[PDB]
This record gives C-alpha cells, structure tokens and sequence, in this order.
C-alpha cells in the first residue's frame, strides 16, 4: 500500500531485471511505452527507463498529468 | 541496499492480488506442493533454482529475476544481521 | 555452455596462485575448516553469509560469488530437470 | 589447464562481476590496464580486453600480444 515500500519494490524488480518480459509480465506493472517504457508505482507516480541489455538505465519519475 | 525485499513479496503484490489466483492454484500450475508456495508468499522460505524455473514458464519471466530477488534478499539480511560481526571478524588475505 | 561451480573460481583462480591451505582460508573467513574444503571440492554451495565473509577475505564483492552460485544452480536445474518443467508447467501470463 | 575451460571460467567471472575489484582481485586473472580497457590473462597467449562500465564488462574482446 505504502507508496515508499511500492518503490522500493520497483526499484528491486528493475535492479532484478534480466529480459523486459521481468517488467511487462507482473500486472502491478501496468508497464506502458528500445523506447523508454514505464512502470505504475501508484495512481500519480510512474518509473520511467530505457530498457537496455545490460539492464534499466536513465530511471526517472513522471507525473502524468 | 535498503530494507530486505523477498521475492515472496514481489510474488504476492506484484501478480496475486492482481490477478487473484490462490496459493493452490499457483501450486497446481508450477507442478509443486500447495505449502511450497505458501511458504514462498508468506515470506517463510526462500525459492530455489527448480523453483525459479517453474516460476520463469509459468509467469513469462526469467528465471534469473527470481533468483537475482532471492540474493538481493539474502544479501541484505546476511548484512543487517551479521555484517558489523563479520567485518570485524575476517582476516584479510588479497590486497 | 558448462555449469560452473563457485568453488572451481575459489581453486583455480585464487588458492592456486596463492598456496593457502583450506584451512588457512577457513582460519581467516572464522569457519569450519570442512565448510570451504565442500565449496572447493564443490559439493555444496556459497550462502549469502560465506559470500561476504569471501568478498571481505578476498577483496570482492559478496554478489561476485552470489552471482557463480545462481548461475550455476540454474545451469543445473535447466540440464537436469529443464524438459521436464518446460513440459509440465501451466502458463498463466501472456 | 585447458584453454577453453579457463575461457569458460574467465568469461562466467566477467559476467558475475559487480565491480572491478571483481577482476582485479583473482591473482589467477593478472589484470592489466579504471574506466580504460583493461584485460585479464586466459593463458601465456590469450587475454581477454574489456572496458568497465557501472553495468559490468563491456566490448569484451580477445587480444594477443603480439
């Protein structure tokens, strides 16, 4: 529930990530878009990145609205 | 590194309670025994290679994410629970 | 390609060129002499604790052997029970 | 000993290492030159060249002096 405890949880999972399929499969993700690709951490915050082989690089945070 | 994240914990908020299924029915899908995944979202236990592959089929990811999880997991806690007394303990043999 | 125990860099690649007996190397990480001589003979494997009693011995990173450990144990896994799980498993992610 | 075993070693170690101490450390890896490329002995012949990066070893190649 907790929005800090949510991003340190995606930030484990885009440390953890292997293939892009570990950030589009789980659901929680809502994972939206070699173009950058974003991840839900709640209602108002998203983790942007750009998915590489060697991982997530260039995270950010955004706020669309 | 900062609080320890079991991948129990990505394994329950991340794709249970989105998708609803039950430890049973995750058991039945991986081919194990319902207590094995229990054990794994209740945070009492950790997931093994085998485990990791099951997982990797069953919920399109790869294996590594799992066990990369698991380490992170092990790691931290070694750290929080041991770390002061072992940096202080170890000799040194490598420059 | 071949799996590759943490054990095998251990030998080779550090006890090797550096001469230090098992029980040297168990002295300075403060174990049981028979816990480092299963890694090197490869009978077991690296706990989270062995790895950072490893990385502060030998000037490492605790993930550098967490790192072997996992590959290897997955390594294992695909060539021993890989068609059987590929086999069996249901699939219930897109 | 041989020479595609410790390739195979040399390469599983290069992509377990999180930092360069990772490579540096190994005496069995004699690493020469930290964000030049540096490389790591494979034998009396071969080594493997690299660069580091944050995100581990990059443009690894194989180089034979001489």
């Amino acid at each position: 529930s907790d929005i800090k405890s949510v991003a340190e949880r995606k930030l484990a999972m885009l440390d953890a990530a292997t293939e892009l399929r570990d950030l589009r499969s789980p659901p929680g993700n809502r994972l939206e878009s070699a173009d950058q690709h974003s991840i839900r951490v709640n209602d108002q915050w998203r983790l942007c990145f750009t998915w590489t082989e060697h991982g997530p690089v260039n995270v950010e945070i955004v706020d669309y609205h | 590194g900062m609080r320890p994240i079991h991948p129990g914990e990505i394994l329950r908020e991340e794709f249970q309670k989105e998708m609803g299924f039950s430890a049973a029915a995750l058991a039945r899908a991986l081919g194990v025994a319902t207590p094995t995944v229990n054990n794994i979202l209740r945070e009492r236990g950790g997931v093994s290679a085998d485990m990791a592959l099951r997982l990797s089929i069953c919920l399109d990811t790869t294996p590594e994410f799992w066990l990369n999880l698991q380490t992170a997991f092990d790691l931290r806690t070694a750290e929080q629970q041991h770390g002061d007394e072992i940096i202080g303990s170890v000799q040194r043999l490598v420059a």
